[PDB]
């Protein structure tokens, strides 16, 4: 439901109403792009395993040097 | 003949340019289980030097502990480098109540019956250091009677 008032002309109201309907019938029926959801680069994955290789090691050399060779 | 006991070993680095240089300290006592003990720390690039440096160390660092039949003449403390050290005697059935690195010197000193506890930093160096310090702050009733010119009965009666 569309009241065009905007003239004293009729006739440009008439079309007022039309350019109304027709932007809103655009700006209703367009589809927003869909959101194809984003992975973590594979740089950082190896970042990840390498920063974890190396606590690994840091963790390894640390505690506890038990055998004792003794 | 003398007790030895290796208490712990760690694993040191230097980090030099090429990278790290890991070596190794070893921590032990020893002690005739009768009232001498002593520590030695040793470090060396492989364990079993470290260990024979730590044990060369401690045979030669060795002090005099005045114990009465396996236990304390007194409760006493320790003090050393934040590791705080409390030994009292206790009756000849307890049996070393002690924490580590405090235990072993106990055990190789010849103090059998402790009640023992560690305050503080637990660094075994430390406590080590500490435990020793107790057991030479300790005092004999013939010290006291010494001490003060007075008879033992004197002074334990």
């Amino acid at each position: 439901v569309i009241k065009a008032q905007e003239y004293r002309s009729q006739e440009l109201n008439r079309e007022a109403a039309l350019a109304r309907l027709v932007a809103m019938i655009k700006e209703l029926t367009t589809e927003k792009k869909a959101r194809r959801p984003t992975r973590p680069t594979r740089a950082s994955k190896e970042r990840r395993l390498a920063s974890k290789a190396q606590k690994s090691s840091v963790k390894a050399m640390r505690g506890k040097v038990r055998s004792g060779r003794e | 003949e003398l007790q030895e006991k290796l208490i712990a070993v760690n694993r040191v680095s230097k980090t030099v340019k090429g990278g790290r240089i890991f070596s190794f300290t070893a921590l032990t006592v020893v002690g005739d289980g009768n009232g001498r003990v002593g520590f030695g720390y040793g470090k060396a690039r492989e364990v079993p030097a470290a260990i024979q440096k730590a044990m060369e160390k401690a045979r030669r660092n060795m002090i005099n502990v005045a114990l009465n039949n396996g236990t304390l003449q007194h409760p006493v403390k320790g003090v050393h480098t934040g590791s705080r050290v409390f030994m009292q005697p206790a009756s000849e059935g307890t049996g070393i109540i002690a924490g580590g690195a405090m235990r072993a010197v106990l055990e190789v000193a010849g103090v059998h019956n402790v009640l023992a506890k560690a305050y503080g930093s637990t660094n075994p160096i430390n406590v080590v250091r500490a435990t020793i310090d107790g057991l030479e702050n300790m005092n004999s009733p013939e010290m006291v009677a010494a001490k003060r010119g007075k008879s033992v009965e004197e002074i334990l009666g």
